[PDB]
C-alpha cells in the first residue's frame, strides 16, 4: 505494493 | 559537526516498478530494497553491486526488515502475508498468513525472535518467526496502521495509524500503555523508537516531523520544511557523524535536519519521483534513497 500508493 | 556533506556516489536501477522500502543489513555489508513489482533486491552496502533478487510474493511488497544476525528478512507484501526469507539463498522460510488486508509494516525485535507486523485491518499482529504463527492480535487501531517497530530491548512496540493515533504497547502482554493523541487527529504516517529508547520519532501528514518524549506525553523538537501529506514516508537516525533527522519528501529531495536545532542542514537532489524511503548505514555514514513510479531507483551518498 500500500506504502507506493 | 555543524553541517554535513552528503554527495551522490551511485545510482542502483533494476526494480522495475516503484521501491517501497530500502532497508541497511545489520553488520552494514547489505542493503535490502523491497518494491511494488512483488520483489526483493539485494545490493552491497558499500559498491553498488546488484547481488540478489529475492521472488515469492503473489502482489508487491509495502516493507522489508532485517534480524538481527542479518541473515533472515520478512516482506510486507499486499497479498495479506508476510513471508520470512534467509537471504543465503533466496528461500522463503515461512510464510505468515492471518492477516486481512494489506500488509503494509514489518520489523523484526533486537532478539531476531519474533515479528511485529501491521496491516490495513486497523490490526497489529506478533508473530514466532520458527512457528510462523500469530502469537496475538491486537486491536491495534481503527483505521491502518502506517508504522511498527520494536524498542531497543525488544518490550515494546511503537505503533501508529491514520486515526492520528500512535500507542505503545508491552509485548508478552497485549495491554495498551499509552497513546498520543494530544491535537487534531492528523494521520500519522510513520513512527520510530529513537536509539537509545527514550522517544519515538512520528510522522503526521501534515509536512511535519515530531519527536516526542512519549513518556511525558511532551513534543521535543519539530522539523518542518518538506512536503509529507500523501504518502508515508520513512524517517531516520543518522547517528555517525553528527546527530541529524533524515527524512523524504513529496517534492523528490531528501531532508536533513540537526537532530538539535530543527535546522534544515542539508537537501540532496536528485530523484525524479517522491522519496518514499531513507536508511542511515550502521557504521559508514552512508544514507540510501529510493523513489516511486516515476524514478524506480535507489542511491547512495557517501559524507558525514
Amino acid at each position: 505494493x500500500x506504502r507506493a500508493x | 559537526p555543524v553541517k554535513p556533506n552528503y554527495a551522490l556516489k551511485f545510482t542502483l536501477a533494476g526494480h522495475t516498478k516503484a521501491v517501497s522500502s530500502v532497508k541497511f543489513s545489520p553488520n552494514g555489508e547489505w542493503l535490502a530494497s523491497s518494491s511494488a513489482d512483488k520483489l526483493i533486491k539485494i545490493w552491497g552496502a558499500y559498491d553498488g553491486k546488484f547481488e540478489k533478487t529475492i521472488s515469492g510474493h503473489k502482489l508487491g511488497i509495502s516493507d522489508v526488515a532485517w534480524s538481527s544476525d542479518s541473515n533472515l528478512l520478512v516482506s510486507a507484501s499486499d497479498d495479506k502475508t508476510l513471508k520470512i526469507w534467509d537471504v543465503s539463498s533466496g528461500k522463503c522460510l515461512k510464510t505468515l498468513k492471518g492477516h486481512s488486508n494489506y500488509v503494509f509494516c514489518c520489523n523484526f525485535n533486537p532478539q531476531s525472535n519474533l515479528i511485529v507486523s501491521g496491516s490495513f485491518d486497523e490490526s497489529v499482529r506478533i508473530w514466532d518467526v520458527k512457528t510462523g504463527k500469530c502469537l496475538k492480535t491486537l486491536p491495534a487501531h481503527s483505521d491502518p496502521v502506517s508504522a511498527v517497530h520494536f524498542n531497543r530491548d525488544g518490550s515494546l512496540i511503537v505503533s501508529s495509524s491514520y486515526d492520528g493515533l500512535c500507542r505503545i504497547w508491552d509485548t508478552a502482554s497485549g495491554q495498551c500503555l499509552k497513546t498520543l493523541i494530544d491535537d487534531d487527529n492528523p494521520p500519522v504516517s510513520f513512527v520510530k523508537f529513537s536509539p537509545n529508547g527514550k522517544y519515538i520519532l512520528a510522522a503526521t501528514l501534515d509536512n511535519t516531523l515530531k519527536l516526542w518524549d512519549y513518556s511525558k506525553g511532551k513534543c521535543l523538537k519539530t522539523y518542518t520544511g518538506h512536503k509529507n501529506e500523501k504518502y508515508c514516508i520513512f524517517a531516520n537516525f543518522s547517528v555517525t557523524g553528527g546527530k541529524w533527522i533524515v527524512s523524504g519528501s513529496e517534492d523528490n529531495l531528501v531532508y536533513i535536519w540537526n537532530l538539535q536545532t530543527k535546522e534544515i542542514v542539508q537537501k540532496l537532489q536528485g530523484h525524479t519521483d517522491v522519496v518514499i524511503s531513507t536508511a542511515c548505514h550502521p557504521t559508514e555514514n552512508i544514507i540510501a534513497s529510493a523513489a516511486l513510479e516515476n524514478d524506480k531507483t535507489i542511491k547512495l551518498w557517501k559524507s558525514d
